[PDB]
């Protein structure tokens, strides 16, 4: 009003506003005007459904009226070849970058303007891009990460994923990051095909990260029974069946058709020893441990907290002052997996701190006391049920339980944590350490180390 | 203050006079292809209304001064329509967007070629004005009809418009030189534009464009609305086609040969639905053929290479041959 | 409920957004809260929330 | 200011020997080097404006006898102020030529702007240092210019408060006046090099003989190679100018325009309203106030053609959308049943005939708006020339109108000739 | 969601700027009224309120 | 397609057209 326009125009306060009343109150009393609706919490509802092209779609019902999350998983690092391997890296370096229907400026001011948020992540055998944002704007930001995940990446993207493929790489390599010796270990486990091929992809293929390698990775990998779709806070299963159907149907069906498929894994256990005039040593050994399908992989995650949680710093960072820092990997896939320890310590005595990783992973095959298990199972509940709390973890996981296997096992994690007894963990340690070893070692005096009979002669 | 609400947008577009601003899902700038645009309106000024009656009056003048003329250029020159229509000579000169694009998609023979096209007749005219290229030259210049270059052109401005044209946000701006001029200072860029008036918002419905009647309607016969399946039809298509192929010589075939009809009906038969066999085999065999590899993509053979060089320091900046034992 | 459709834009009739005064809906329903005082002074504050899986 | 990003070339002594002593010109023609027979008039145009400087005094009353017996008394002094006057004219010829050159060559790319519109500027003040030297010769002419031009500086003001004082103090040549028009002429002659200058770097960033990308890479040096033929062009055109000015223009003559120079500031009061008449070069403006007898859009069409001249790359260029810009149409809407139209792309040069058509329209449009004065004395009780409003008009429209610049009738008929080929052939 | 046009808020920022330094148009005109005082008495009592026809019987 | 562009054009196609017509009525005034 003219009013309004006047106060405005002299940087004044209007007195009599009814916006200024509210937005100058006292913070110690409601607001005079308005109140909201008490609610309360209801219970958790999944169901999934497949549509005809083979797309098939998880919703969980909103327990507590919220920020609606959306997810697209792909099963599409492992199914890269020499020629495209990085591609997964351009795209998430590129995953906002879309020239079909909405523009690389339009696609981040959605998301900027929504109050939301939006990313990617990839590992050796998922993709999974997920966005969450207000109900109202629930149309537009899945239209977005819909074509942020299936649209074929175009020449530009191409360009920049390039470009900033190429600075990850510096950055990685200068900082020597963890990931970089990860990539070690993965290709002396497995050896430069499958999942030995590098996350970040390798080094000498980036300029070959062109549109036509994308899309042919894409064609060879995203089909539509390869997709899932995963919503959070959805009043309604039907509503976003909907929704979905009106973006992804159009994806002709794969089924009948040539598809890549998966060459079934290999595990060797090589050994990797990089001198680098390094002041400190990092050390890793591993072992082929066990699969999702398995049952033991709640016995695997057990001992990894036992180690990281309650072993690991009291007998070997506190009693030495050379254990600069150990922390216990354990990767599980749908047919391989790796167990073991990852230690960092000083580069002189560098024998020393093998001889104790080997022996702190021996001591799990030794034995578990009943106080240690009890620890390290709180210590594990509380952190899967931390990460269960907020809504995006566990929709992602939920994802994840569905695609592995068709149920929902993140329902009742607490009962698989419980039914964990010592004698388990023990004899699954046990047979895993008979395994090959896979021994990668860094640093200035890797060379003076025990052969690799000499280490597997250890373990046994 | 906002554009949107101001005084004028309250008073005017509102839902009376239907002027109201409607929002909907998000989309790109720069929503509609400026080569599908260009064939529909063509389409309409050229095809239908009084328009459509004038402009087909003024088909021989306009093929005897805007193609006929540019062809003959051109062939004096030893060149084409594709080398004045392809890549502008602006572009393939100074443009930094075509010289960007060019350098992230194209392979350099794409342009080598036709910068050395014009560097054949340059090098002469230059040093000795007047210069006709010889008939050895036109002759490889006449080879190529314009079937093929509007096959290119349309190729390279579609991938333009996909890749680069629909990934751009034009914004408001000041002037692009850094010059002091007061003129040229003060230039204000954003108003006096359609695109920045008719829409506010990147979520704003779209309010003009061609209606799916016109794009269906302009993707039909060019010459005329004819039935190839009546002879009364064919008789007049044939006569189209034939003044057609006189008023342009290099357009479809060699300017003293003859269209081949038949071929042109099995094509057509093949592509839609309707078959038959009265055509020969040969002739399908041959259509199909042709068909197949004008749509197929080069590929490199991985055969017949050179030698890739592995230089070496020469012998002088080498340790002599001799070598004893050392103590 | 507002309408059938949770995802509905009906609300959002500023320009593809909210007006001053209005608020999204998720954001209308607050949780269960009781806040009591303890003859000490000690100020005991529960918002329960049944579904989640921790306290 | 941080909106100002910087310049493309420091003009430093070392830096623009080393740009001049490296720089390489393309093959070229006689018709792409009237910039520098422009830039070598206003060389030897300052060099005979300072030699005159040190013969006139500022004095009203002194200039025509001070003129007069200095011609006699010193040697050579006459023949700088021919030289002066005759470089004016060459100046004026080759400026215009350079700029129906450049507008031939369809230069109002935005790879052009920064060459364009540095010359432009160039040219604006070009004009404005020749309006002073008019006035120094403090004859009738000099008055009647100097009136008008106070009365257009006036117009902006409504004649309201003598605002013009500063300059042309009771818009009448004193001393006052003409020391300060001196001065500022002086000044200004010597700031054109330096915008010269600027505006030759510039320029070279995307030089073109032709319009046709010739393939040619290597590249004449320009210190010899260029500049022996640049002199030598020079002297042809001179060549050329005098064989034409002696046969054209008798020993003796009858009605010349110099004719109205007779009368003297001071001397004579009286002047003959009935031949007046100005240089050929500013005859086309006389002419257009005498054709528009309205002073306001008199003026405004003065300013709309200068100042449009200076924006040709704005209204014509590709405007960095690489011609994805749409137009406003007046009829072609209903024709195409599109309320805009999207800038066409085929304008050739050397090719096309529309563009030729209506480039030679315009520029034959302007020899005739400057081929005679309308003689205001009845040319509006008598009908006037029609020619001269139709070129007007004409120059009015071409210059900021682009249908009759990158028309897009060229466009529509080679797509229909591309689908028509592309569908027959499929 | 808002999702404004560019060229709009380059427009409105000038705007902006445009009121803002149109604030200062006054001061500039109040400094130049000041100085030059006896021109603007000679403008406003020239052109504006011209004087009156009329002369001394002297 | 905006109300006022549209109308900007309109002008600048026509106020030469206009101006003609000033011109035209000049003359026929001086003529008397
Ligand atoms: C010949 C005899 C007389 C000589 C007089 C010399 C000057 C005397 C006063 C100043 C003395 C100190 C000089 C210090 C210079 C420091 C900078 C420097 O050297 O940088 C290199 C500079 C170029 O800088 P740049 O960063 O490259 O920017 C240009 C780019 O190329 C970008 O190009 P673009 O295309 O984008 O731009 C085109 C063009 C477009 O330009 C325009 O359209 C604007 C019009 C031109 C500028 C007008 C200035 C008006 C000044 C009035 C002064 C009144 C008298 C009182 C003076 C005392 C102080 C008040 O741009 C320009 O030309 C801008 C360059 C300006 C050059 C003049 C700089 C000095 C004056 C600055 C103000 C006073 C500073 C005083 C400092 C000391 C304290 C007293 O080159 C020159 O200086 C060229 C010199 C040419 C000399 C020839 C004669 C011209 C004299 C000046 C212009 C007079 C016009 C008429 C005025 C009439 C008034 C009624
Ligand atoms: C109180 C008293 C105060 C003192 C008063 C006295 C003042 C004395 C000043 C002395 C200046 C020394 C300048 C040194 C360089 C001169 C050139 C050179 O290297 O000579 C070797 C050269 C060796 O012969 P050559 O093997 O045949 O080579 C010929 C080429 O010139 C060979 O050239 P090139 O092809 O090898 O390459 C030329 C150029 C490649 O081309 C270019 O890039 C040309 C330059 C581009 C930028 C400038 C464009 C404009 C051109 C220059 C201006 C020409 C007009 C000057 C008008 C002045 C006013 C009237 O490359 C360069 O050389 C680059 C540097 C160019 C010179 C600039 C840098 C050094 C000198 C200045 C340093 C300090 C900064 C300046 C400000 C200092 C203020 C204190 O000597 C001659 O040929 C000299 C011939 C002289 C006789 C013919 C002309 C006579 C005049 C006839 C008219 C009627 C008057 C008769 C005479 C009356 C008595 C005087
Ligand atoms: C210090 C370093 C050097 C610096 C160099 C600076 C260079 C500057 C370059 C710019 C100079 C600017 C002035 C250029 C002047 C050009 C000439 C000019 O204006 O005209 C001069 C004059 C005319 O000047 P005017 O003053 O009389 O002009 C009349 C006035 N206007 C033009 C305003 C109407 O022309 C001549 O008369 C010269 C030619 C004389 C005759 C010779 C040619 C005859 C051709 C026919 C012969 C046929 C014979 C056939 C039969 C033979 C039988 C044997
Ligand atoms: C195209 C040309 C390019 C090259 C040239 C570049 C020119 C660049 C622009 C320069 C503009 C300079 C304008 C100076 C005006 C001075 C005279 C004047 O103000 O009016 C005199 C006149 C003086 O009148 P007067 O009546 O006293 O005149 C004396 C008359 N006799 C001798 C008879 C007594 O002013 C007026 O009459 C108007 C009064 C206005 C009062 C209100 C103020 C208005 C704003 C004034 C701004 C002044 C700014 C000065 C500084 C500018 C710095 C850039
Ligand atoms: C708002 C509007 C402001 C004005 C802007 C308008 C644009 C202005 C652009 C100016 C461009 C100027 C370019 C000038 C380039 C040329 C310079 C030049 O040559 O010097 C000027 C010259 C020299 O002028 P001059 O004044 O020295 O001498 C000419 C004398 N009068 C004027 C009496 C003719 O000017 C001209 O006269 C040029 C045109 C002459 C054309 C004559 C051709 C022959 C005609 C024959 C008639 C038919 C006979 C046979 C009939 C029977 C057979 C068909
Ligand atoms: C001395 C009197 C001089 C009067 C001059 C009048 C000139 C009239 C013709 C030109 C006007 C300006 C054209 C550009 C307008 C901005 C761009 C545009 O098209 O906007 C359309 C836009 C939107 O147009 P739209 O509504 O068609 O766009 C929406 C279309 N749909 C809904 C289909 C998507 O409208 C505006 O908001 C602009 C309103 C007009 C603003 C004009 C300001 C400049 C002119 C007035 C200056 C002040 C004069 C004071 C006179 C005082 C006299 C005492
Ligand atoms: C496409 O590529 C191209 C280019 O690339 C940019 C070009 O540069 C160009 C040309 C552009 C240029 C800027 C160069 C122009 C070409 C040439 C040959 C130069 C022309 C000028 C001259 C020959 C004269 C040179 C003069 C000077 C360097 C001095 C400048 C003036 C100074 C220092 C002050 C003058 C002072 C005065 C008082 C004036 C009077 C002077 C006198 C000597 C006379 C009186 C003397 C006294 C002492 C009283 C072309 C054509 C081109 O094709
Ligand atoms: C709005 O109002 C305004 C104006 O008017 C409208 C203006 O004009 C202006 C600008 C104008 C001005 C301020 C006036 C300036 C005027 C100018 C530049 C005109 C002059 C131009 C020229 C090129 C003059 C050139 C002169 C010459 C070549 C003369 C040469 C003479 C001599 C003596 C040279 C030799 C001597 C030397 C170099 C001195 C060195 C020392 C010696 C020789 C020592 C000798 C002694 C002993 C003991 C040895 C402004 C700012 C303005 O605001
Ligand atoms: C490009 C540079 C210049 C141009 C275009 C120019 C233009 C002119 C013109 C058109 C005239 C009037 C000629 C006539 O009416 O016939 C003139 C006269 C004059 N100019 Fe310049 N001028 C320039 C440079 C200079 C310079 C640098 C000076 C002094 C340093 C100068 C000093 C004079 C003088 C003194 C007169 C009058 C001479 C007399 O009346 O006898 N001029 N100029
Ligand atoms: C006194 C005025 C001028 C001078 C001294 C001057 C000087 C020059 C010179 C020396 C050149 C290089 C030689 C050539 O291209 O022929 C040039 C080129 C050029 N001039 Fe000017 N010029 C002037 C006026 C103008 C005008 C009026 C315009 C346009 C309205 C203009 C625009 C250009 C352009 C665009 C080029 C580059 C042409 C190209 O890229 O092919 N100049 N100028």
């Amino acid at each position: 009003s003219v009013r309004k326009a006047f106060y405005d125009f002299i940087y004044k306060d209007d007195k009599s506003a009814e916006t200024y009343k509210v937005t100058t109150a006292d913070p110690r009393t409601p607001v005079q005007g308005f109140r909201g609706q008490t609610a309360e919490d209801v219970a958790a509802k999944y169901e999934v459904t497949k549509l005809a092209n083979g797309v098939t779609i998880i919703t969980e019902s909103q327990t507590f009226p919220s920020q609606v999350d959306m997810g697209i998983l792909l099963d599409v690092t492992r199914d890269e070849t020499n020629e495209t391997s990085g591609s997964l890296l351009s795209i998430k370096n590129t995953y906002l970058k879309t020239v079909l229907n909405t523009n690389e400026t339009i696609n981040y001011g959605v998301v900027q303007q929504s109050g939301g948020s939006f990313e990617m992540e990839y590992d050796q055998e998922t993709a999974y891009f997920k966005a969450n944002c207000l109900a109202h704007d629930a149309t537009d930001v899945f239209s977005m990460v819909a074509d942020c995940a299936l649209e074929p990446r175009s020449t530009v993207a191409a360009s920049v994923g390039v470009e900033k493929n190429q600075n990850t790489h510096k950055l990685e390599s200068y900082l020597k990051t963890g990931e970089l010796f990860n990539e070690s270990v993965f290709k002396t486990a497995y050896g430069l095909k499958g999942l030995g091929l590098p996350l970040k992809g390798l080094r000498g293929n980036v300029k070959n990260l062109s549109s036509y390698t994308l899309q042919k990775f894409q064609l060879e990998n995203i089909t539509p029974n390869r997709i899932f779709v995963c919503a959070a806070g959805v009043e309604s299963h039907q509503e976003f069946v909907d929704l979905v159907q009106t973006k992804l149907a159009q994806i002709p069906s794969a089924e009948g058709q040539k598809t890549h498929q998966r060459e079934k894994s290999e595990y060797l256990g090589g050994e990797v020893r990089n001198l680098t005039e390094e002041s400190n040593v990092t050390l890793a050994l591993l072992f082929q441990s066990v699969p999702w399908s398995s049952a033991d992989i709640v016995a695997f995650n057990v001992a990894a907290a036992l180690l990281n949680n309650l072993r690991l710093k009291k007998n070997l960072l506190q009693k030495y002052a050379y254990f600069d820092q150990a922390e216990a990997l354990n990767f599980h896939f749908t047919d391989s997996g790796l167990f073991g320890l990852r230690t960092s310590g000083s580069a002189d005595r560098a024998k020393d701190i093998l001889n104790h990783s080997i022996a702190e992973l021996k001591a799990i095959a030794s034995g578990v006391n009943a106080d240690e298990l009890l620890t390290a199972k709180a210590a594990l509940k509380n952190s899967v049920l931390s990460a269960l709390e907020r809504q995006t973890d566990r929709l992602e996981e939920t994802v994840k339980n569905v695609r592995t296997f068709n149920k929902i096992q993140h329902t009742d994690y607490v009962k698989q944590i419980d039914s964990v007894t010592a004698d388990q963990v023990a004899k699954a340690v046990a047979k895993v350490l008979t395994s090959n070893p896979t021994f990668v070692a860094q640093g200035s005096q890797v060379n003076a180390l025990p052969t690799y009979d000499a280490i597997r002669n250890l373990l046994k | 203050v906002r554009l949107e609400k101001i005084l004028w947008e309250q008073l005017v577009n509102v839902k009376a006079f239907s002027r109201q601003r409607v929002i909907g899902a998000p989309s790109k700038w720069y929503n509609e292809n400026r080569t599908e645009w260009f064939k529909v309106a063509q389409h309409n000024a050229f095809n239908t209304g009084f328009s459509g009656v004038i402009l087909r009056a003024l088909e021989p003048l306009l093929a005897k001064f805007i193609y006929r003329w540019r062809l003959d250029i051109a062939h004096q020159r030893g060149l084409t329509l594709e080398d004045s229509l392809l890549f502008m000579d602006r572009e393939l000169r100074r443009c930094y967007f075509f010289e960007t694009v060019a350098r992230q998609n194209l392979h350099p023979y794409t342009v080598l070629f036709m910068k050395k096209r014009r560097a054949r007749y340059y090098k002469v005219e230059r040093g000795l004005r007047g210069f006709y290229v010889p008939d050895w030259v036109r002759k490889e210049a006449e080879e190529r009809q314009l079937s093929e270059t509007v096959d290119n052109i349309f190729n390279w401005e579609n991938f333009v418009y996909r890749e680069y044209m629909s990934d751009m946000t034009p914004i408001g701006r000041w002037t692009s030189l850094s010059k002091i001029t007061p003129l040229d200072m003060f230039q204000y860029y954003g108003l006096f534009r359609n695109e920045a008036w008719d829409r506010f918002f990147y979520n704003e419905a779209f309010y003009e464009s061609y209606s799916e009647k016109e794009k269906q309607e302009a993707n039909g016969n060019p010459f005329g609305k004819f039935n190839l399946q009546t002879a009364d039809g064919r008789a007049q298509f044939e006569k189209e086609v034939n003044t057609f192929i006189e008023r342009y010589p290099f357009a479809v075939t060699k300017p003293g040969q003859k269209f081949d009809f038949t071929r042109f009906y099995a094509l057509e038969d093949l592509a839609n639905k309707r078959d038959t066999s009265k055509y020969d085999p040969a002739l399908l065999e041959s259509v199909k053929n042709e068909l197949k590899q004008s749509a197929a993509l080069p590929a490199d053979n991985g055969a017949n290479k050179t030698k890739k060089s592995k230089p070496i320091l020469p012998d002088w900046l080498q340790p002599k041959f001799g070598k004893a034992f050392q103590a | 409920k507002s309408e059938r459709l949770q995802f509905s834009k009906a609300r959002l009739t500023d320009f593809g957004e909210l007006p001053q005064g209005e608020i999204p809906t998720a954001l209308q329903y607050d949780r269960p809260c009781r806040v009591e005082t303890l003859a000490n002074g000690v100020r005991l504050a529960v918002e329960p929330s049944s579904v989640s899986p921790l306290a | 200011m941080e909106w100002n990003k910087g310049t493309y070339m420091s003009t430093s002594i070392k830096k623009i020997v080393q740009y001049f002593s490296v720089m390489t010109v393309s093959f070229h023609d006689i018709n792409s080097l009237f910039g520098f027979f422009t830039f070598l008039t206003i060389a030897s145009q300052l060099v005979s404006g300072t030699m005159l400087a040190f013969s006139l005094v500022p004095e009203p009353m002194l200039i025509p006898m001070v003129r007069e017996e200095e011609d006699v008394e010193d040697l050579y002094t006459d023949d700088f102020f021919w030289l002066h006057e005759r470089g004016v004219d060459m100046l004026f010829i080759f400026s215009y030529f350079h700029l129906f050159r450049k507008i031939y060559l369809n230069n109002f790319e935005y790879e052009q702007e920064a060459a364009w519109k540095s010359g432009v500027f160039t040219f604006l003040l070009f004009q404005v240092v020749v309006f002073l030297g008019l006035v120094l010769c403090c004859t009738h002419l000099s008055d009647i210019t100097l009136a008008i031009a106070a009365n257009l500086y006036d117009t902006f003001f409504a004649g309201k408060g003598k605002f013009y004082w500063w300059i042309f103090t009771s818009k009448e040549l004193n001393t006052d006046t003409i020391i300060r028009l001196a001065y500022l002429h002086y000044v200004l002659a010597f700031f054109l090099a330096y915008l010269g200058l600027i505006h030759g770097v510039d320029m070279h960033y995307d030089w073109k003989n032709e319009s046709s990308m010739d393939g040619l890479e290597t590249e004449m040096i320009w210190f010899d190679e260029a500049l022996s033929n640049e002199l030598g062009a020079m002297i042809e055109i001179i060549l050329i100018v005098m064989i034409v000015c002696f046969f054209m223009y008798p020993e003796p003559e009858a009605l010349s325009y110099e004719f109205f120079m007779w009368g003297d500031i001071g001397f004579i009061n009286d002047v003959r309203f009935l031949s007046v008449a100005p240089h050929w070069y500013f005859r086309p403006f006389m002419a257009w106030l005498t054709v528009c007898p309205f002073h306001k859009i008199g003026l405004f069409g003065l300013i709309y053609y200068f100042f449009i001249l200076f924006y040709q790359p704005v209204i014509h260029g590709t405007n960095e959308q690489n011609n994805y810009t749409k137009r406003n149409v007046a009829f072609v809407s209903f024709f195409i049943n599109r309320s805009d139209i999207m800038t066409p792309k085929y304008h050739s040069v050397e090719d096309n005939l529309l563009h030729q058509i209506t480039f030679w329209l315009f520029l034959c449009s302007a020899l005739y708006v400057t081929s005679y004065l309308p003689y205001g004395r009845f040319y509006n009780r008598i009908n006037g020339n029609y020619g001269t409003l139709w070129s007007f008009m004409y120059i009015f429209f071409y210059l900021g109108n682009s249908f009759l610049r990158r028309p897009l009738i060229t466009e529509l008929y080679l797509f229909n000739a591309f689908v028509k080929s592309k569908f027959l052939k499929k | 969601m808002y999702l404004p046009t560019f060229y709009k808020l380059f427009h409105e920022t000038n705007a902006f700027r445009l009121k803002r330094y149109v604030g200062y148009g006054p001061l500039l005109l109040t400094w130049s009224i000041w100085t030059l005082y006896p021109a603007l008495y000679n403008m406003i009592y020239s052109d504006f309120i011209p004087p009156e026809r009329g002369v001394p019987k002297r | 397609a905006p109300v006022f562009l549209k109308a900007l054009r309109y002008v600048i196609y026509s106020y030469p057209l206009y101006v003609c017509y000033l011109i035209k009525q000049a003359q026929i005034n001086a003529q008397g």
